[PDB]
RNA sequence: CAGGCCUUGACAUGCUAGGGAACCCGGGUGAAAGCCUGGGGUGCCCCGCGAGGGGAGCCCUAGCACAGGUGCUGCAUGGCCGUCGUCAGCUCGUGCCGUGAGGUGUUGGGUUAAGUCCCGCAACGAGCGCAACCCCCGCCGUUAGUUGCCAGCGGUUCGGCCGGGCACUCUAACGGGACUGCCCGCGAAAGCGGGAGGAAGGAGGGGACGACGUCUGGUCAGCAUGGCCCUUACGGCCUGGGCGACACACGUGCUACAAUGCCCACUACAAAGCGAUGCCACCCGGCAACGGGGAGCUAAUCGCAAAAAGGUGGGCCCAGUUCGGAUUGGGGUCUGCAACCCGACCCCAUGAAGCCGGAAUCGCUAGUAAUCGCGGAUCAGCCAUGCCGCGGUGAAUACG
């Protein structure tokens, strides 16, 4: 069951809070980041990739 | 619990149930999965099937349990217990 | 009149707030120098591996910095001047008064 | 102690307002 | 998990963005969804064309998008003729305007993704694996740089076991910042299995 | 999981045929999905004032190629990660020794955090690691002075509010500065001890960074992928339930067992962050959660925001207590279509165990431990006492 709830998500709902986010990339449902839309599994692999513009490693 | 500006809630397919026994003979055995309504005045006198996610418990109700939910008469967890 | 522009790289951003200060003084209105406001941080904490190892951890930053200039008097010749500069696409700019 | 609604302390540490912490 | 990426590590130091714009809160989500739909897209377009480097840069509802190949005629043609057509299309995957640059590599034997890509197009085609890293290490050598290594994992030769084979030849500091390491990746889908093929070519330190 | 439902399918290209769809508001039954349903409209290119017929964005019915599978195998794999281990190592070319596996180099002496460096040597050199190159903190300088700040000046409704200034703090870019650089001693040397100066002294403090390899290590449920398996079902939709069970056992935490304390009132002092179906000033009503008006702020401008420990004053007087706040009864607020199973918060009442914990076991060497509060991601709401960060107060000890 992952392209069926892929599209599911992509669908809009009877009820507004039934509304839930999912990875663009991959598809995950869990820990998918609001400002970039992907899962911390993509963002990290897209951003050692340089794709994400502005977003370095950082160390403090 | 809700408040009290809202109105207590009924899903209005089971109240259409009761509300059109209560004047076209007003006694028969109904089944419902809306174990989240509020019983309801009227509803007193019915025999009402509540789902509990497998069965439908059959579920009398009296004066004392007006303010419930259906959804507490019927259990959902079969217990017994260890041994 | 207010120029705020703002930028991913700072070192374009700079560029960007040196040209409008020198092209600024062509017809010259009193410019008042390009001013950096406080860079503003975003931070990402992932966990390094796909599954269970919550004890290793990756940091990720993304800041945005700002700078700020402004014109005292109008100089309209210096104004429409200003129309067709010469912009790096990672700045963003805002004009307002 | 913290675990006291009834108490600043305790609304403190729930991080809420009521009677007893007030704002 | 051992070893850092290559170019993430030195991003900002010595390597540049692949992307470059700058985008708020409320529009970063939805160019950079564009960003991967347009690198998607052209992956699979100019594959036979050797595709190195793809870069997306927008200054207002307006794209550049400038990729680096092999053969530029290949995305070219005749006066043109597919490389209008792979911008009107693009267009019509992103609802703005576009303005699809062409570049040439100078080397193809220095660009890393080339030399991965390579190594797996080999590897697809039931070449043996070990001639296949020795000849593209000792290629890059041939070239100027300074170092070159090539990694290849899986089920080499279609082996029921897994291997990891190797070759190396001058320097490949991964741990100099201020070292120029370029970093490529290639898949080969066998009917065995897919392998992993890692290129790491040195330039010297800027 | 149970029940009710669908069949080329919720998603993708293609071959047909019958309609020609394309897009939009209503009818019964049902918990919903669904099933049976009632009223209008396709551009474009055509013969064209013609009934109309043709190719076309696109859709449905009946067939197919097929889609779909979080179904199995991490003992077929990629990618990524954990671990030995930020440990000081692991090797190579040529030469030389050995029948050979192999050795030498890389062993010995001194030194270092370090295969760090020096000396000696059948070796002479090199690579991956160490270190350095990058970031933050600590001192200073140049560029600047708004929404930042206010030393001097003049106003002032007493707030930098204003004029004004960039002195200072600060903000963010670029630079300098620290390198055993100097003096004394020790030693072939590398280096070790002492001192001056300096904000900083011997790697200045903290990050980023993880060698050849090991573990038949983890992940087919993030993704990708070989093989195997299902195909009106191991696919898909809905409602309801479960993942929240409970004679017990273990790990990680939170709150305490009190007077170096608890409660109440007044009164100070941060940092890093977040904010447009948002943050919400202020005023009104309720004890309150909160509700009703309603500015300012796309934010160095407005808000969250109260910092708390602290300081001052008072009360409690050794008690299961004005310690402790579990459990339960009742009245409410808010989010959400919906708080029964199974949310959070406010108020009233209830006021459990607990008097410092057996064998045993854990963390930590300095702005550390301990202790105090604050922010953020996910997020309608929240079961966060978790996690990632931030600053306030600030120890003891290391003989060996
Ligand atoms: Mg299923
Ligand atoms: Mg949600
Ligand atoms: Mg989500
Ligand atoms: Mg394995
Ligand atoms: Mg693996
Ligand atoms: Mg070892
Ligand atoms: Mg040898
Ligand atoms: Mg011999
Ligand atoms: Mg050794
Ligand atoms: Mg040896
Ligand atoms: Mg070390
Ligand atoms: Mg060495
Ligand atoms: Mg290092
Ligand atoms: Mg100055
Ligand atoms: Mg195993
Ligand atoms: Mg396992
Ligand atoms: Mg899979
Ligand atoms: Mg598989
Ligand atoms: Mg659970
Ligand atoms: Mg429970
Ligand atoms: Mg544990
Ligand atoms: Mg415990
Ligand atoms: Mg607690
Ligand atoms: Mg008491
Ligand atoms: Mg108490
Ligand atoms: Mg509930
Ligand atoms: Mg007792
Ligand atoms: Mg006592
Ligand atoms: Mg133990
Ligand atoms: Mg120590
Ligand atoms: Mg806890
Ligand atoms: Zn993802």
């Amino acid at each position: 069951a992952r392209k069926a709830l892929i599209e599911k998500a992509k669908r809009t709902p009877k009820f507004k809070v039934r509304a839930y986010t999912r990875c663009v990339r991959c598809g995950r449902a869990r820990s998918v980041y609001r400002f970039f839309g992907l899962c911390r599994i993509c963002l990290r692999e897209l951003a050692h990739k340089g794709q994400l513009p502005g977003v370095r490693k950082a160390s403090w | 619990p809700r408040s009290l500006k809202k109105g207590v809630f009924v899903d209005d397919h089971l109240l259409e149930k009761v509300l059109e026994l209560n004047a076209k003979g007003e006694k028969r055995l109904i089944k419902t999965w809306s174990r989240r309504s509020t019983i309801v005045p009227e509803m007193v006198g019915h025999t009402i099937a509540v789902y509990n996610g497998k069965q439908h418990v059959p579920v009398y109700i009296t004066e004392n349990m007006v303010g419930h939910k259906l959804g507490e008469f019927a259990p959902t967890r079969t217990y017994r217990g260890h041994g | 009149i207010r120029i705020k522009l703002r930028g991913f790289d700072h070192k374009t951003l700079d560029a960007s707030a040196q040209k409008i200060v020198e092209a600024a003084r062509r017809s010259g209105a009193q410019v008042s120098g390009p001013i950096p406001l406080p860079t503003r941080v975003r931070r990402f904490t992932v966990i390094r591996g796909p599954f269970k190892h919550k004890d290793s951890r990756e940091h990720f930053e993304l800041r945005t910095h700002n700078r700020l200039v402004d014109i005292i008097n109008p100089n309209r010749k210096t104004i429409e001047q200003l129309m067709t500069l010469d912009l790096p696409t990672g700045v963003e700019i805002e004009i307002k008064t | 102690g913290k675990g006291d609604r009834r108490t600043r302390r305790g609304k403190i540490w729930r991080g809420t307002y009521g009677k007893y912490r007030p704002r | 998990g051992n070893k850092i990426h290559p170019i993430g590590f030195r991003l900002g130091i010595t390597r540049d963005w692949e992307s470059r714009w700058y985008a708020g809160k409320k529009q970063y989500r939805h160019l950079l969804l564009e960003d991967q739909r347009i690198r998607g897209l052209l992956e699979k377009e100019l594959y036979s064309a050797g595709l190195a480097r793809v870069d997306i840069e927008r200054a207002a509802d307006n794209v550049a998008v400038t990729v680096h190949v092999a053969k530029p005629g290949v995305v070219i043609g005749r006066g043109g003729e597919r490389i209008r057509v792979l911008r009107e299309e693009l267009a019509k995957l992103t609802g703005k305007n576009v303005a699809l640059n062409v570049q040439e590599v100078q080397n193809p034997n220095l660009s890393a993704p080339l030399v991965a890509q390579r190594v797996a197009e080999q590897i697809e085609r039931r070449f043996a694996v070990r001639r296949a890293i020795k000849q593209a290490v000792q290629r890059v050598m041939e070239s100027g740089a300074k170092g070159a290594k090539v990694i290849v994992s899986g089920r080499i030769g279609g082996a029921e076991q897994a291997r990891t084979e190797w070759a190396a030849q001058g320097r490949v500091p991964l741990h100099t910042l201020r070292a120029n390491i370029d970093y490529g990746f290639a898949l080969a889908r066998t009917t065995y299995g897919v392998l992993g093929v890692k290129a790491y070519i040195f330039l010297g330190e800027v």
